[PDB]
């Protein structure tokens, strides 16, 4: 089986900048027969370059793609907007056919700091016996960042999950909830619940708290 | 165009057929799980009936064609939550294909829209709906917790407030139900003036909520 091994995951590039991916083959691809997709969430790939160089019809000239034997590259001469998306590259000269792991080719924009938000459990929610603590941080720029839970100051590990956007359509930020769930019965044995958030557009980290 | 048949949701154990309507060329299947790449299943030339199976599928896949319909058919058996994922048809170009053997390889293009497939113990169950009260910008939101299967839909004040709405991905709980959150951050000088209700929907158990969410 010829491994795909594509780098880097994820390319951070402003529009108009040129962006270069990579497909290294663990054995020779035979013959060039290598191809590029495109896909964009919710979207089908679409075929971009054939035979490791051949433009797929309806492509823009600004795709290219060249290489042979186990190193191969796809470049976007200058990244328009409608060219943010996954890629990934395919060989289907020796069987089975196999895929990359996919790069992601992301907006880099300037740095913004989350604002941050808690929000403990509704009254309703806890009418039904479990209690929900939302951390929202908003419109940051890079992805990285990092939240903790704090409920009395004593750091919070496995009880709560995660979730991010996509980059946004207008100005290329991410928001990201951090969702705490415990009984309501653990919910009423502490005081203070606290989530504390780390991103490198932050002069020190910052803390929202409520007191239930 | 290459048209699939809609989403599915099965328990473990069971199959799944999906169809996959031309609008000549052999037809294969891939499969994408959530957040990964894609991964060959296998395809079939469809005026010959010739299939050829990846052998992580060999003994539980089943491809087939209608050359009168112009429809091909991936059925897979024995189903697990990790066969969760979007299953796409496309077709294998015909110029220049690769053979080896009764295998035919070659890039592909068109691509079918592909069909949402969920595997879980799961039942259909509607959300619950909670504010998430705000506390010179302001944020509150709208809790969609406890739901299965997917999709749910949230829109604001009927779909007048779309600036600065964030409605997140949903996460699957150990549960096997899903939940979800969608804020919004509006002036705070506004927290008193205007209403703000989150508008919820989930088919699959008919839930329509319109909730009213304040300070």
């Amino acid at each position: 089986e010829i491994e795909l091994t594509q780098s880097p995951g994820t390319l951070s590039l402003s529009p108009g900048e040129r962006a270069t991916l990579s497909c290294r083959a663990s054995q020779s691809v035979s013959s060039s027969y290598l191809a590029w997709y495109q896909q964009k969430p919710g979207q089908a790939p679409r075929l971009l370059i054939y035979g490791a160089s051949s433009r797929a019809t309806g492509i823009p000239d600004r795709f290219s793609g060249s290489g042979s034997g186990t190193d191969f590259t796809l470049t976007i001469s200058r990244l328009e907007p409608e060219d943010f998306a996954v890629y990934y590259c395919q060989q289907y000269g020796s069987s089975p056919q196999t895929f990359g792991q996919g790069t992601k080719v992301e907006i880099k924009r300037t740095v913004a700091a989350p604002s941050v938000f808690i929000f403990p459990p509704s009254d309703e929610q806890l009418k039904s016996g479990t209690a929900s603590v939302v951390c929202l941080l908003n419109n940051f720029y890079p992805r990285e960042a990092k939240v903790q839970w704090k409920v009395d100051n004593a750091l919070q590990s496995g009880n709560s999950q995660e979730s991010v956007t996509e980059q946004d359509s207008k100005d290329s930020t991410y928001s990201l909830s951090s969702t705490l769930t415990l009984s309501k019965a653990d919910y009423e044995k502490h005081k203070v619940y606290a989530c504390e958030v780390t991103h490198q557009g932050l002069s020190s980290p910052v803390t929202k708290s409520f007191n239930r | 165009l290459l048209e699939q048949s809609g989403p599915e949701v099965k328990k473990p154990g069971s199959s799944v057929k999906v169809s996959c309507k031309d609008s000549n060329e052999p037809v294969t299947w891939v499969r994408q799980a959530p957040g990964q790449g894609l991964e060959w299943i296998g395809g079939i030339i469809p005026a010959f009936g010739v299939t050829k199976y990846a052998q992580k599928f060999q003994g539980r896949v089943i491809i087939s064609a209608d050359a009168s319909t112009a429809t091909a058919y991936l059925e897979l058996s024995s189903l697990r939550s990790e066969d969760t994922a979007v299953y796409y048809c496309a077709k294998v170009g015909l110029r220049g294909i690769v053979m080896v053997g009764g295998l035919a390889m070659n890039w592909l293009d068109p691509w079918g829209q592909g069909t949402q497939v969920t595997v879980s113990s799961a039942s259909t169950k509607g959300p619950s709906v909670f504010p998430l009260a705000p506390s010179g910008t302001a944020a509150l939101g709208c809790l969609v917790k406890d739901y299965f299967p997917e999709p749910v839909t949230v829109s604001w004040n009927s779909g007048a407030l779309t600036s600065g709405v964030h409605t997140f991905p949903a996460v699957l709980q150990s549960s096997g139900l899903y939940s979800l959150s969608s804020v919004v951050t509006v002036p705070s000088s506004s927290l008193g003036t205007q209403t703000y209700i989150c508008n919820v929907n989930h088919k699959p158990s008919n839930t329509k909520v319109d909730k009213k969410v304040e300070p």
